[PDB]
C-alpha cells in the first residue's frame, strides 16, 4: 500500500500517516486470500496418505 | 453530568474507585484508548467515568 | 601540541577507489570535528565532509553524495576517508584540518571557530 | 576573577556496556496489564 | 477415548475460536479511528468548536 501509493517519498509518507490503519486491512484481506488458496488445493487432491 | 477536569470534556457519571495512581499521573485509559478515571485537581482523589 | 600526519602519496586507475587516513596526537580527538579539503593544482580550495567522533554520524557535500565516507576509530583516533567510482578529475591534494569548538543542536553540525591545525597533503593521482 | 585549571591533556577517556539502562515514563497517562 | 482426545489437545476446537477472534478484532479497528486528524487539526469536535 505505502509503496504504490507514495513512492519513496517522505513528506507523501507524513501526510499518509494522517488516515489511521487503512493499508494494513488491504494486507490482512490479501494474505488471507492467498493462505485459503492453498488450503483449496490440499482439500482436493490430498485424499490418500 | 458534564465535566471539564483540567482540559478534559465529557458528560457522564463520576463515583468512588480502587484505583492507585503513582503520584505523577493525572487520568487512566482503556484498551481502545478511552478515558475510565480521573483525579481531582484540588483533592487529590480518583474518580471514574 | 596537537598534531596530525597523513599517509602517502597514490597513483590509481580510472574505475578504482582510495582511502586516505588521518591519526592524530595530543588531543582529546572526541570533541573535535575533523573535516576533508581538496585543493586541485592551479585552483582553489574545497569542501568535502567531516564527522563529530563521539556522535558518529558525518555530514557530506552535495556534490560529493554516494561516492564518499568518512569514519572515525576512537581506540586507534584516526580518521578514515574513502573515496569510489575514481574519475580523472580526482587528481588533487587533500588536507585533514580541524576546528576546536563545534556543535550539534539537531542532526545538522554548527561551528564557532575555523581551522587552526592541518595536515601535510596526500597527492592521488588518477591516470592509465 | 577566573583561573586555569587544565594542564597536558592526555590520554582519551574508557568505554563501558550499558546493558538496558535508560527507560522513562513517556507521559502521565495510569495503565495497568497491558503492552504498551 | 474421545473425552481424551478432545481435553488432552487445547486446539482441537479451532474452528469455533476462530470466529470469535475475527470479529471482536474488526471491531477495535473501528473504534481506534476515532482518534484520527483525516486532514483536519484535531480528533475532538468539542476543542475545535
Ligand atoms: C487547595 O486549596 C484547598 C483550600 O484550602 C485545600 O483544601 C483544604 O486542605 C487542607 C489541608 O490540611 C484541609 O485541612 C482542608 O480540609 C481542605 N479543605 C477546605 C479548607 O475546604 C486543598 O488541599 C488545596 N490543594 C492542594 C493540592 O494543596
Amino acid at each position: 500500500c505505502t509503496m504504490y501509493i507514495c513512492g519513496d517519498s517522505t513528506e507523501c509518507s507524513n501526510l499518509l500517516l494522517q488516515y489511521g490503519s487503512f493499508c494494513t486491512q488491504l494486507n490482512r484481506a490479501l494474505t488471507g486470500i492467498a493462505v485459503e488458496q492453498d488450503k483449496n488445493t490440499q482439500e482436493v487432491f490430498a485424499q490418500v496418505k | 453530568v458534564n465535566f471539564n477536569f483540567n482540559g478534559l470534556t465529557g458528560t457522564g457519571v463520576l463515583t468512588e474507585s480502587n484505583k492507585k495512581f503513582l503520584p505523577f499521573q493525572q487520568f487512566g485509559r482503556d484498551i481502545a484508548d478511552t478515558t475510565d478515571a480521573v483525579r481531582d485537581p484540588q483533592t487529590l482523589e480518583i474518580l471514574d467515568i | 601540541q596537537v598534531q596530525l600526519v597523513q599517509s602517502g602519496a597514490e597513483v590509481k586507475k580510472p574505475g578504482s577507489s582510495v582511502k586516505v587516513s588521518c591519526k592524530a596526537s595530543g588531543g582529546t580527538f572526541i570533541n573535535y570535528a575533523v573535516t576533508w579539503v581538496r585543493q586541485a593544482p592551479g585552483q582553489g580550495l574545497e569542501w568535502m565532509g567531516g564527522i563529530i567522533p563521539i556522535l558518529g554520524i558525518p555530514n557530506y557535500a552535495q556534490k560529493f553524495q554516494g561516492r564518499v565516507t568518512i569514519t572515525a576509530d576512537k581506540s586507534t583516533s584516526t580518521a578514515y576517508m574513502e573515496l569510489s567510482s575514481l574519475r580523472s578529475e580526482d587528481t588533487a591534494v587533500y588536507y585533514c584540518a580541524r576546528v576546536p569548538q563545534a556543535g550539534a543542536a539537531q542532526g545538522h553540525y554548527y561551528y564557532y571557530y575555523g581551522m587552526d591545525v592541518w595536515g601535510q597533503g596526500t597527492t592521488v593521482t588518477v591516470s592509465s | 576573577q577566573c583561573v586555569n585549571l587544565t594542564t597536558r591533556t592526555q590520554l582519551p577517556p574508557a568505554y563501558t556496556n550499558s546493558f538496558t539502562r535508560g527507560v522513562y515514563y513517556p507521559d502521565k497517562v495510569f495503565r495497568s496489564s497491558v503492552l504498551h | 477415548k474421545i473425552q481424551d482426545s478432545l481435553s488432552s489437545t487445547p486446539s482441537a476446537l479451532g474452528k469455533l475460536q476462530d470466529v470469535v477472534n475475527q470479529n471482536a478484532q474488526a471491531l477495535n479497528t473501528l473504534v481506534k479511528q476515532l482518534s484520527s486528524n483525516f486532514g483536519a487539526i484535531s480528533s475532538v469536535l468539542n476543542d475545535i468548536l
